[PDB]
């Protein structure tokens, strides 16, 4: 079992940065040694073979070096759309093996989350439930935190909440919160408030409606 | 060169699952085709690899007896049975060729997501998200999508039919208590809804679900 330990784990950069990420083999594996992208969502794909390689495709900004234990990627000047897991691997012998991955991110300037309200559908109303949402749209950085309140009084039960992976374009998160509650229990209240905390503000940015 | 490999598997623990990867623009038999293993949240493992020439395979130490390839050379299509398969075998299996005998993963296939799970498989409902009732003043709106209550994965959404795509967030799955939850956002100007029609579209195969949600104001 050859061991390929690559470095580092993630990390965050600017656009125009140059980006080097590294891969050690723990016995000599000649230049049998690849390189993969793999965006959000999709397989891993081709970058860098034989050590130093450019695939065809594949842009310029990528380059492989190394030989034998000590292997290098460099993305000279990254860009928004980079952003993706990076995965060495050795075929050099059997069984072949893969690094621990790399995990990109693209590090831009600070955006404050725009935030939207959804009161329950009536046709989730009329099967019993009664589920709100509130979307936390195109913000950075990626680490935010939502309040739910219900007249006025904090709740915390029956929320679910789901980050999408970075933009590829504008390189800002998105985020999705759900609070579930019973029909009964929603037509119970009446203002209904999420409240994000975020860098970007000393105060929370909140979204309420009334739904009387 | 495509490997086109089968779709998403739910199978219970204990049980045998057996993906296929067709392959074709090239000579099968030139060519080594091996299996690629990630659960979510993780790196690669490879599983092994099979010469459809010679029959000849090599297996990864972890996934041997778990593993077992095949080829059946008259459709160009490599196999992996899985058995005794466990939650810790949940997991996207991608099939990859081996450039010759360089060592290197040219072509991938799109994965195959592998879930295993005594739950039962259970529709999603999908209820439209209009904005609050009442007069908005922004330039632009923003509309969503839920999709509650269903299992396995995958489900997938657009809106109208893909042609809307700009300004879209869904939001990955979240399993809660054996059912997933997923949302979709779209924001659009607000010259564009509610004058122009804006349609939610969701698909969950494995319940033969498929419902179209217009998004009415409130």
């Amino acid at each position: 079992n050859i061991v390929m330990t690559q470095s580092p784990k993630s990390m965050s950069m600017s656009v125009g940065e140059r980006v080097t990420l590294t891969c050690k083999a723990s016995e000599n594996v000649v230049t049998y040694v690849s390189w993969y992208q793999q965006k959000p969502e999709q397989s891993p794909k081709l970058l860098i073979y034989g050590a130093s390689n450019r695939y065809t495709g594949v842009p310029d900004r990528f380059t492989g070096s190394g030989s034998a234990t000590d292997f290098t990627l460099t993305i000279s000047s990254v860009q928004a759309e980079d952003l993706a897991d990076y995965h060495c691997g050795q075929g050099y012998s059997y069984p072949y093996t893969f690094g621990g991955g790399t995990k990109l991110e693209l590090k831009r300037a600070d955006a404050a989350p725009t935030v939207s309200i959804f009161p329950p559908s009536s046709e989730q109303l009329t099967s019993g439930g009664a589920s709100v949402v509130c979307f936390l749209n195109n913000f950075y950085p990626k680490d935010i935190n939502v309040k739910w309140k219900i007249d006025g009084s904090e709740r915390q039960n029956g929320v679910l909440n789901s980050w999408t992976d970075q933009d590829s374009k504008d390189s800002t998160y998105s985020m999705s919160s759900t609070l579930t509650l019973t029909k009964d229990e929603y037509e119970r209240h009446n203002s209904y408030t999420c409240e994000a905390t975020h860098k970007t503000s000393t105060s929370p940015i909140v979204k309420s409606f009334n739904r009387n | 060169v495509q490997l086109q490999q089968s779709g998403p598997e739910l199978v219970k623990p204990g049980t045998s699952v057996k993906i296929s990867c067709k392959t074709s623009g090239y000579t099968f038999t030139e060519y080594t085709i091996h299996w690629v293993k990630e659960a979510g949240g993780k790196s690669l493992a490879w599983i092994g690899g099979i010469d459809p020439n010679s029959g000849g395979t090599n297996y990864s130490p972890n996934f041997k007896g778990k593993a077992t390839l095949t080829v059946d050379k008259s459709s160009s299509t490599a196999y992996m049975d899985l058995r005794s398969l466990s939650s810790e075998d949940s997991a996207v299996y991608f099939c990859a060729r081996i450039y010759h005998y360089d060592g290197y993963f040219d072509v991938w296939g799109a994965g195959t997501a592998v879930t295993v799970s005594s739950a039962k498989t259970t529709a999603p409902s999908v209820y439209p998200l209009a904005p609050v009732c009442g007069d908005t003043t922004g330039s632009s709106v923003t509309l969503g999508c839920l999709v509650k209550g269903y299992f396995p994965e995958p489900v997938t959404l657009t809106w109208n039919s893909g042609s809307l795509s700009s300004g879209v967030h869904t939001f990955p799955a979240v399993l809660q208590s054996d059912l997933y939850t997923l949302s979709s956002s779209v924001t659009v100007t607000s010259s564009t809804w509610p004058s122009q029609s804006i349609t939610c579209n969701v698909a969950h195969p494995a319940s033969s679900t498929k419902v179209d949600k217009k998004i009415e104001p409130r």
